C-alpha cells in the first residue's frame, strides 16, 4: 500500500499503539481506507445495521470491478490509438506491479505484459525468479524472457526433453505383441497430440528466436546421444507450429513444406509418386 | 444457566468468521465483554481475517476510473446490485419493526428518497403492501412530496381531497394528459362500490353545470368503463342516477343489457315497443357509450346469434338513438324529430348486411354506396369496428388491404373520428408477421404512415407527431421516420405553426434528407 502512498497494517497498529483515544484513531483509519464516494459514508452504518458488513458489498464490487479492469486491459491492448493505448497500459503496469505481490493484480499485469511486445526486463526477471509468477505468468511474458535470455528456456526444456526421452524409452521397450496393433501405429500428428510438444509450441508461440533455441537444444542433445528422438521432436515441433498455422515459421522455414510432405509419407508409410 | 458458554460462542462465530470486523459487532462485543472470558483474543480474531477487501475495492474502482470508462457506469452497477439485494432480502416484518422502534424512519430514509432509484424501490415495496405501516406511510408521504388506494378510500376526507385534486388535474389535462391523470383517480374510485357511488353521484351533480359539466359526465362514464374493467356492474348506478326511474321498462331492460355486457332480443324488444309507442322514452336514456358498443359487436363481429325478426329491431333502435332530436323545454321533450331516422336505419341495415356477410373485392364493388353511407356517423363507427376486427386478425395483410382505404372517407368526413382512426392505426403501425417479412411489414407501416400523414393534414397534428416522437425514441426505425418526413414535407404547405415544429423538427434532427428537409428546417428555425 505504501508504494502509492497508502497505509498498511503496521501503520494501523502504530495508530493504535500508545494512544489515549484508540477508538477515534480506529475510526480515522476506517475513514482513510474506505471507498471514497459521498453516498457511502451515510449508507455504511445503514447497511451495517442489516447484519451485512461493509466488506461484503466491497467483495461484490471487488469481483465486478476487477472483471472490468481485466476486460479493459484486453481492450486497451486492442482499443485506442497505438501510442496512447500502450502508454496507458505501461502506466497502469507501473501502478499495478506494486500489488502483483498481493493476490489481486498478478494476472492483470500478466495480461498487460502479454500484450506489449517488449517490457523493461526487471519485471520479467522477477517473473522467472518467483515460482508463483513463474506459474501464473501469461505465455508472452515467458516468451519475452526467453526472447531476451535463454536461461529459463533451457531450464524448462531440459525436463521436457527428459520426459520426451522417458516416453520414447518406455514405449520402445513395452512387451505387447499382437495381430491387432503395435506402438508404431500412431502417425506423427497422432504423437504431436501429447502436451509435451504442444506445450513447447505454446512456449515458442510464433517466435523465430525461440525456434532457433529449441533447434540448438535438440542439436546439442542429438549430437551427444546419436538418438533419433530429438530429430522426431524437431519434426513434431515444426508440424505443431503448422497445426496452429504459425506463419512465422512455416512460410520462412524452407524445411516446412518438405516435412509437411513427409507427414503424409509417414501417414501412408510410403513415398508415392 | 448462564448463557455465556453459548452466547459467547454466538458472538465468537461472528468474531472469528472471515471478515466481520466492520459491522451488530458492537452489540455482540458488548454481550461478550460483559460475559467475560478472553476479550483480548476477540480483537485479534476480528483483525486476523481482515482481508482488506475495502482497500482492494479502492484500488480496483480507482483503476476503472483511471481507464477512462464512465464512473456513472460503476454507480449504476453498484446501485443495481445493492437494490436487487434489498428487494431479494427485503422483509416486511422488519420494515414494520423500523416503524415500531420509531414512527418516522430516521434520516437514512429521507436521504434515500433523494435518489430516484430508491424512490422507485419504495414504490415497488409499498404498492404491494397495503397494511405494512412503514410502507404505507412511505407511499402516502411520497405522494405528499401513487397514493395507495387502500389509504385513499379508508375514509371520506382523504378520498374526497385526493379525488378533487386529481379531478382538477384531469380537467387541467384537457384531452391528452387525462391518460395519466385519470387512472390514479379511477383506480382509486374503482376499489369499492361506496367510494364508487359517492364519486359517481358527485360527478353527476357536477355534470348538471352547463359551464363544462359535460366533461365531468365524460369522466364519470370513463370511470364507469374502468369499473367494468375491474369486473363490477355499475348498471343500476347509471339507472337510478339518470332518468331510468322515469321509465321502469327502459330501466330494467337497459340495466340488464349493461350488467351482462351483451344485448338480447328481450330487452331490445322492450325498448323497441317503447320507442314505437306514441311516447318514446328519452333518446338520452339509451345514448350510453358501452351500450352502443354492444350494438357494434352484435352487428359487426361475425355472428352473434341473430334473428331477422329482431335484426331490424336492433337496427331501428340504433337509428332512433343516432337520429332523433328531442328538444328540452326545461327538461321537457316537446319536439321530436324522427325525419332523419329511416335513411339512417336503411344505411345501417345495408352496411350491417355487408359487414356480417364477411366481405375485399365485393367492398370495391359497392364502395359507391359505402362512401355514400359512411356520411352517417354511427354507420362510420360500425364499419370502423368491423374493419378493426377483420384487420386485427393475425396476418390479415397477406390476403386482401382495401379496408385501410375506408378510414380516408371516415376521418376526412368526420372530425371527431380522428382520435379513433389514429388510435386504431397505432396498433396497425406495430404489425409484425414472420410470414410477411420485415420488408412487407415496413411496406404496410409506410402505408399506415401515409394514412397518419393524411390524418395530420386534417388537423390531428399534436398527438400524431407526439406518438411518432415516442416510437422513434422507443421501435420505429429511422427509415420509417425518414419516410414520414418525406411524405409530410411532400404534402404539407407552409406556414408551419410552432405547435407542429416543436415535435416534428427535433425528431427530424436524426436525418437531413427525404432537398425539402433542408428547406423545412431552415424555414422553421428562421
Amino acid at each position: 500500500l505504501q508504494d502509492l502512498g497508502v497505509a498498511n497494517g503496521e501503520d494501523l497498529k502504530e495508530t493504535l499503539t500508545n494512544c489515549t483515544e484508540p477508538l477515534k484513531a480506529i475510526e480515522q483509519f476506517q475513514t482513510e481506507n474506505g471507498v471514497l464516494l459521498p453516498s457511502l459514508q451515510s449508507a455504511l452504518p445503514f447497511l451495517d445495521l442489516h447484519g451485512t458488513p461493509r466488506l461484503e458489498f466491497h467483495q461484490s464490487v471487488f469481483d465486478e470491478l476487477r472483471d472490468k479492469l481485466l476486460e479493459r486491459v484486453s481492450a486497451i491492448a486492442s482499443e485506442g490509438k497505438a501510442e496512447e493505448r500502450y502508454k496507458k497500459l505501461e502506466d497502469l503496469l507501473e501502478k499495478s506491479f506494486s500489488l502483483v505481490k498481493m493476490p489481486s493484480l498478478q494476472p492483470v499485469v500478466m495480461c498487460v505484459m502479454k500484450h506489449l511486445p517488449k517490457v523493461p526486463e526487471k519485471k520479467l526477471k522477477l517473473v522467472m525468479a518467483d515460482k508463483e509468477l513463474y506459474r501464473a505468468c501469461a505465455v508472452e511474458v515467458k516468451r519475452q524472457i526467453w526472447q531476451d535470455n535463454q536461461a529459463l528456456f533451457g531450464d524448462e526444456v531440459s525436463p521436457l526433453l527428459k520426459q520426451y526421452i522417458l516416453e520414447k524409452e518406455s514405449a520402445l521397450f513395452s512387451t505387447e505383441l499382437s495381430v491387432l496393433h503395435n506402438f508404431f501405429s500412431p502417425s506423427p500428428k497422432t504423437r504431436r497430440q501429447g502436451e509435451v510438444v504442444q506445450r513447447l509450441t505454446r512456449m515458442v508461440g510464433k517466435n523465430v528466436k525461440l525456434y532457433d533455441m529449441v533447434l540448438q537444444f535438440l542439436r546439442t542433445l542429438f549430437l551427444r546421444t546419436r538418438n533419433v528422438h530429438y530429430c522426431t521432436l524437431r519434426a513434431e515441433l515444426l508440424m505443431s507450429l503448422h497445426d496452429l498455422d504459425v506463419g512465422e515459421i512455416c512460410t520462412v522455414d524452407p524445411c516446412h513444406k518438405f516435412t509437411w510432405c513427409l507427414d503424409a509419407c509417414i501417414r501412408e508409410r510410403f513415398v508415392d509418386s | 444457566g448462564e448463557d455465556d458458554a453459548e452466547v459467547q460462542q454466538e458472538c465468537l462465530h461472528k468474531f472469528s468468521t472471515r471478515d466481520y470486523i466492520m459491522e451488530s459487532i458492537f452489540n455482540t462485543l458488548k454481550r461478550y465483554f460483559q460475559a467475560g472470558g478472553s476479550p483480548e483474543n476477540v480483537i485479534q480474531l476480528l483483525s486476523e481475517n481482515y482481508t482488506a477487501v475495502a482497500q482492494t475495492v479502492n484500488l480496483l474502482a480507482e483503476w476503472l476510473i483511471q481507464t477512462g470508462v464512465e464512473p456513472v457506469q460503476v454507480q449504476e452497477t453498484v446501485e443495481n446490485h445493492l437494490k436487487s439485494l434489498l428487494i431479494k432480502h427485503f422483509d416486511p416484518r422488519k420494515a414494520d419493526s423500523i416503524f415500531t422502534e420509531e414512527g418516522e424512519t430516521p434520516a437514512w430514509l429521507e436521504q434515500m428518497i433523494a435518489h430516484t432509484t430508491w424512490r422507485d424501490l419504495f414504490y415497488k415495496l409499498a404498492e404491494a403492501h397495503p397494511d405494512c405501516l412503514m410502507l404505507n406511510f412511505t407511499v402516502k408521504l411520497i405522494s405528499d412530496a401513487i397514493t395507495s388506494v387502500s389509504t385513499a378510500c379508508q375514509q371520506l376526507e382523504v378520498f374526497s381531497r385526493v379525488l378533487r385534486t386529481s379531478l382538477a388535474t384531469i380537467l387541467d389535462g384537457g384531452e391528452e394528459n387525462l391518460e395519466k391523470n385519470l387512472p390514479e383517480f379511477a383506480k382509486m374510485v374503482c376499489h369499492g362500490e361506496h367510494t364508487y357511488l359517492f364519486a359517481q353521484a358527485m360527478m353527476s351533480v357536477l355534470a348538471q353545470e352547463e359551464q363544462g359539466g359535460s366533461a365531468v359526465r365524460r369522466i364519470a362514464q370513463e370511470v364507469q368503463r374502468f369499473a367494468q374493467e375491474k369486473g363490477h356492474d355499475a348498471s343500476q348506478i347509471t339507472l337510478a342516477l339518470g332518468t331510468a326511474a322515469s321509465y321502469p321498462r327502459a330501466c330494467q331492460a337497459l340495466g340488464a343489457m349493461l350488467s351482462k355486457g351483451a344485448l338480447n332480443p328481450a330487452d331490445i324488444t322492450v325498448l323497441f315497443k317503447m320507442f314505437t309507442s306514441m311516447d318514446p322514452p328519452p333518446v338520452e336514456l339509451i345514448r350510453v357509450p358501452a351500450f352502443l358498443d354492444l350494438f357494434m359487436q352484435s352487428l359487426f363481429k361475425p355472428g352473434a346469434r341473430i334473428n331477422q325478426d329482431h335484426k331490424h329491431k336492433y337496427i331501428h333502435i340504433l337509428a332512433y338513438a343516432a337520429s332523433v332530436v328531442e328538444t328540452w323545454k326545461k327538461n321537457k321533450r316537446v319536439s321530436i324529430n324522427k325525419d332523419e331516422l329511416k335513411s339512417t336505419s336503411k344505411a345501417v341495415e345495408t352496411v350491417h348486411n355487408l359487414c356480417c356477410n364477411e366481405n375485399a373485392s365485393e367492398l370495391v364493388a359497392e364502395l359507391s354506396t359505402l362512401y355514400q353511407c359512411i356520411r352517417f356517423p354511427v354507420v362510420a363507427m360500425g364499419v370502423l369496428k368491423w374493419v378493426d376486427w377483420t384487420v386485427s386478425e393475425p396476418r390479415y395483410f397477406q390476403l386482401q388491404p382495401v379496408h385501410l382505404a375506408l378510414l380516408d372517407e371516415i376521418s376526412t368526413c368526420h372530425q371527431l373520428l380522428h382520435p379513433q382512426v389514429l388510435q386504431l392505426l397505432v396498433k396497425l403501425f406495430e404489425t409484425e408477421h414472420s410470414q410477411l417479412d420485415v420488408m412487407e411489414q415496413l411496406e404496410l407501416k409506410k402505408t399506415l404512415l401515409d394514412r397518419m400523414v393524411h390524418l395530420l393534414s386534417r388537423g390531428y397534428v399534436l398527438p400524431v407527431v407526439s406518438y411518432i416522437r415516442k416510437c422513434l425514441e422507443k421501435d420505429t426505425d429511422i427509415s420509417l421516420i425518414r419516410y414520414f418526413v418525406t411524405e409530410v414535407l411532400d404534402v404539407i404547405a407552409p406556414p408551419y405553426t410552432s405547435d407542429f415544429v416543436q415535435l416534428f423538427l427535433p425528431i427530424l434532427e436524426n436525418d437531413s434528407i427525404a432537398d425539402p428537409v433542408t428547406e423545412f428546417i431552415a424555414h422553421c428555425k428562421s
